[PDB]
């Protein structure tokens, strides 16, 4: 429910760095952290990217950050709040 | 949702095993991860799922094409997500198919009633 620009940056990196990092007890709970970062994100690519790196692209929290502030900064999106 | 014992071989699986997920009746069990299944107690179909995906996060040449959020979810015994394109709205992850319907007398954990499938191939059953 919460957009990029209602987290600041180290809010969102935290919640991808969880994908990575986190054990989830439940996919539901997984769930709401991919959900949060995916809704937010707003990338065509949606879950993609965080689980279908490209083989270009960076599997981590830095390189899902980047491909969605990447993202959204190319096609007018706002970024995290300060 | 009860109990089980898992039974069944699955099949020789080679290369991208979910590459066929996206495609007509999915991909069969890998006998390696029938292999960590077969003859074991499941609670639930939750614990098979949870144990079916920690061994194929376990298995090296099967968790080698995950990335490392979908690996990371498996070593939890949670489904990995399907390329954007392979989801049907809130369906997202590789769905565990029964060939045969519990509800037409499908066995819940035998590794041969089961197919790994995308949801798009999923609900297409």
């Amino acid at each position: 429910s919460k957009k990029i620009s209602d987290h600041t940056e180290a809010e969102f990196f935290s919640l991808i760095s969880e994908l990575f990092n986190r054990s989830f007890s439940s996919e539901k709970e997984r769930d709401v952290v991919v959900y949060a970062i995916v809704n937010a994100a707003q990338h065509p690519d949606g879950t993609d990217i965080i689980f279908y790196p490209k083989e270009d692209e960076e599997d981590s929290p830095e390189g899902v950050l980047k491909r969605i502030k990447e993202w959204r900064a190319a096609n007018g999106l706002p970024g995290f709040k300060a | 949702d009860e109990p089980g014992v898992a039974t069944g071989n699955g099949q020789p699986v080679t290369g991208n095993w979910l590459a066929g997920a996206s495609q007509g009746d999915g991909v069969p069990i890998p006998s390696q991860i029938a292999d960590q299944l077969r003859g074991k107690e499941f609670k639930s179909w939750r614990d098979f799922r949870e144990q079916f995906w920690v061994a194929v996060a376990n298995d090296p040449e099967l968790v080698k094409y995950f990335r490392k959020t979908n690996a990371k979810g498996m070593r939890d015994g949670l489904s990995p997500f399907t390329p954007k394109a392979e989801q049907a709205g809130g369906r997202d992850k590789y769905a565990i198919h029964h060939v045969v319907q519990i509800s037409q007398g499908g066995a819940v954990y035998d590794i041969d009633n089961l197919r790994v499938m995308t949801p798009k191939m999923h609900i297409q059953v």
